[PDB]
RNA sequence: UUCAUCUAGACAGCCGGACGGUGGCCAUGGAAGUCGGAAUCCGCUAAGGAGUGUGUAACAACUCACCGGCCGAAUGAACUA
């Protein structure tokens, strides 16, 4: 219709401590800092009390009012990416082949490495960057589990390997193996 | 506001006509049981299942139409059961402690607790032995029909029971997770 | 909780901002908005500069941060 | 045709004496001018009851001019259209000050959304809303509350010569 | 052999999904419209032809 | 009633063979019905029937199931004469 | 454009009940909530179909209409150009 002005009401915790200008955000709370560059929302940001974070836009479209509910959608995640944090599950399954992976250091790269799935002899190789730290997780049932501070760099990475080990050339519905995600969490919840 | 004429003149016509409520409630319920424990209840006792009133709230509990009713306020919590008992309180807490589980599951349900194992013989007809890939039981067969060896668990908490884990335990005669009644609360007129 | 926030000022049209005519026959005048009919025309009210009391458009406007 | 004016217009079915003193009927149209006034009075009753030009005339012929012409209020409009295919009859809510400043957008407006050009549309009744809460398009209900106002973006100004020095900023 | 709860863990991502009767995208397990514009967001969807 | 859509239980516990009769719908009216029952109505569809038996009502719980509780003779008719149209027995009430 | 709802809590979403007669009459190789015809009923009521969706040996299984508790304001169903 345009409609002439709405809003919305991002909440800000104390032990994350915002720092934005005109279209750039800067959070950093208690494990470091995200930044985020935003430069095409068209949205403008006024401070009301210390916690609350009023969002704006006047005279939208449709999808102009739609963006704006997806630049909310971006930095709550960041309050909850640097206090809350998160961490991902990623399990197993396999038949008649094991999946074993490793980790590898080469020239300051650090991939990380998949070997013997569906019988291949070839090797395979998955980067990583910074922001991301895996770990192979045992004394539970055989998951690779991994965590980080966005959102941008836990799931891009992880669900690429899911977009490795699913089986090409044969069908799909039968091979059910490869890796794939379980859970996603939160490295502390509950508190 | 689905049905509200219908049941509105059933809102009206006998929540007058009884004089002192004893609430109740179970928000996930069986069906062997609801055709028990509401049907069993016939000729005086309509268990009221029924819905949030919560605009009437105030013409029922401000024109004083029964003077000690006004208390269920803040009471719809959970799927609330008030029977209607315009009966002395005698034959009250002890029909309300009738059981606490029930039949098993409808294969699957949700029970992600742990479970134990004795070493009793049930009485199963070889079926399922091909089929504990999950945990595989060592198990022994005297000539026919399995025999539980020794005392082992099963799986620990932080999981989820849908068909090959309820459906042994479903032919087990076990059962305690059916989520069955509460005691809530009892007031007099 | 030290939040830095930029600033972002606007001019925001209140009944009682005071405006300027830029084109039309007061040329330079001080009107001053009265009841807000739509999103592009606006009501005036300067009657001791000259004007009529007319429904002018916003490009035909502009305006002022002095308000009362 | 332009920027419209607005009448009456009575008409009366020229008296044969054999039944004289006809029953003076009574139009109010919009027009752009007082010729064009006169020949669309025809056009809605030839599609009432049989009289053409040549059964009667116009008796007189009035510019009504408006009561309140500054007042803010809302409008009520009732409009049928012909459209490529099929003819319809419409319920729009224009938010204006005057009665023909209000249509003169609505025949701007549905030459837009729809394509509904000038010569098929009839423009049957304009009431108005007078008192808020019912008017039923509440996109120009929401408009009607409490000190509701607003800023307004990207502020372009002129441009009279052809070059600049200045690189202008937008403030608001 | 895979286990009866994680066949399901990989039935979500392979096999239970939907598909679209002109273009034969793959779709999500509960939607309206192909979202590939090739066949112009059309209606027509069936489930995936499962197992057996 | 055999091994149609109705129900008939056993019960085994140290020699004793339940051969009772907790006897779903059918035998409350085939007991009742007129002996002729296997002829001239196993071929086709079976809801051919213009006959009414009885007005015997009573014997509305000791035969077959009950778990209601709740009239002294109302549950056949507001079971059956509808799940049968080979008898009508009662003569308004659909 | 209508037709329905609509702070007596709507439409969502989270939690699950979704029966008893009965695992209707037959119809068969047995058809049981989910192959065919016909009866298309009542009880319980919060509410449940003589069953809308998958499953099989008639099975057993999923869960949905119907429901009941939460946030609390509004949403659908056909169309028209
Ligand atoms: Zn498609």
């Amino acid at each position: 219709m345009k409609y002439i002005q709405t809003e919305q009401q991002i909440e800000v915790p104390e032990g994350v401590t915002v720092s934005i200008k005109s279209r750039i955000v800067k959070v950093v709370g208690p494990r470091g800092t995200l930044t985020k560059n935003l430069k095409h929302i068209d949205v403008t940001f006024t401070k009301v009390n210390n916690q609350l974070i009023k969002v704006a836009v006047h005279n939208g479209g449709r999808k102009h009012v739609a963006a704006l509910r997806t630049v909310k959608s971006l930095v709550d995640n960041m309050i909850t990416g640097v206090t809350k944090g998160y961490k991902y599950k990623m399990r197993y399954v396999y038949a008649h082949f094991p999946i074993n992976v490793n980790i590898v250091e080469k020239d300051g790269a650090k991939f990380i490495e998949v070997r013997n799935f569906l019988g291949d002899k070839k090797i395979r190789n998955v980067p990583v960057r910074d922001g991301v730290t895996i770990e192979f997780s045992t004394n539970v049932k055989d998951e690779i589990v991994l965590s980080g501070n966005s959102v941008e760099d836990v799931s891009q990475n992880a669900a690429d390997l899911q977009q490795i080990c699913r089986v090409r050339n044969k069908d799909i519905r039968k091979f059910l193996d490869g890796i794939y995600v379980s859970h996603k969490g939160f490295i502390t919840e509950d508190l | 506001r689905e049905k509200k004429a219908e049941y509105f003149a059933k809102l009206r016509e006998y929540l007058e006509e009884y004089k002192s409520l004893f609430v109740v409630g179970v928000d996930n319920v069986s069906s062997q049981q609801m055709h028990e424990v509401r049907k069993e209840l016939r000729g005086r006792a309509v268990v009221l299942m029924g819905k949030n009133t919560m605009v009437r709230r105030a013409i029922r509990g401000f024109l004083s139409d029964l003077p000690d009713f006004e208390k269920l306020l803040p009471f719809v919590k959970g799927n609330v059961g008030f029977v209607f008992t315009n009966e002395p309180l005698t034959e009250i807490k002890n029909v309300i402690v009738s059981n606490r589980v029930a039949a098993p599951a409808r294969a699957g349900a949700v029970a992600p607790e742990d479970i134990w194992v004795r070493a009793v013989n049930t009485g199963m007809e070889p079926g399922k032995t091909s089929f504990f890939q999950a945990l595989g039981v060592p198990t022994k067969i005297a000539r026919g029909t399995i025999e539980i060896v020794s005392d082992v668990k099963v799986v620990d908490a932080g999981n989820k029971v849908g068909q090959s884990e309820a459906s042994l335990l479903n032919l087990l005669n076990i059962s305690p997770f059916t989520f069955g009644l509460t005691v809530v609360q009892v007031y007099d007129n | 909780t030290d939040s830095i926030v930029k600033a972002s000022n606007w001019r925001l049209v209140e009944v009682g901002r005071v405006v300027l005519i830029k084109k039309g026959q007061s040329a330079g005048k001080l009107a001053a908005i009265v009841e807000i009919i739509d999103q592009k025309k606006v009501l005036i009210d300067g009657p001791k500069a000259g004007v009529p009391r007319q429904a002018i458009n916003l490009g035909q406007v502009v305006l002022t941060p002095l308000t009362f | 045709m332009a920027h419209f004016k607005e009448y009456q217009v009575i008409g009366r079915r020229l008296p044969t004496e054999s039944v004289p003193e006809p029953k003076l009927f009574r139009m109010r149209i919009f027009a752009s001018n007082e010729v064009i006034a006169k020949s669309r009075y025809w056009y809605f009753l030839q599609k009432l009851h049989k009289v053409k030009k040549a059964s009667g005339e116009i008796v007189s012929i009035n510019q009504i001019n408006e009561a309140h012409p500054t007042k803010v209020k809302n409008f009520g409009v009732w409009v049928r259209y012909d459209s490529r295919s099929g003819t319809h009859n419409m319920y729009k809510e224009i938010r204006d000050v005057s009665r023909v400043a209000a249509v003169e957008t609505l025949y701007q407006d549905m030459a837009a959304r729809h394509r509904a050009r000038f010569r098929s549309i009839h423009i049957l009744k304009v009431a108005e809303i007078e008192k808020t809460a019912d008017v039923k398009r509440q996109y120009v209900k929401q408009f009607l509350t409490k000190d509701l106002k607003f800023p307004l973006p990207h502020r372009v100004q002129k441009s009279t010569k052809t070059f600049s020095y200045k690189r202008p900023s937008t403030f608001y | 052999i895979i286990e009866p709860s994680l066949k399901a863990l990989a039935s979500k991502y392979n096999c239970d999904k939907s598909v679209c009767r002109k273009c034969y995208a793959r779709l999500p397990p509960r939607a309206t419209n192909c979202r590939k514009r090739k066949c112009g967001h059309t209606n027509q969807l069936r489930p995936k032809k499962k197992l057996k | 009633k055999g091994i149609k859509v109705t129900v008939q239980l056993k019960i085994q516990n140290r020699q004793a063979a339940a051969s009772v009769v907790p006897s779903a719908s059918s035998l409350v009216i085939t007991a009742l019905k007129e002996p002729p029952r296997d002829r001239k109505k196993d071929k086709n569809v079976k809801h051919s029937g213009n006959i009414q038996l009885d007005e015997i009502i009573e014997i509305a719980r000791q035969m077959r199931d009950k778990s209601f509780g709740r009239t002294l003779a109302s549950v056949t008719k507001e079971i059956l004469g509808t799940a049968q149209s080979v008898g009508c027995r009662v003569d308004f009430k659909n």
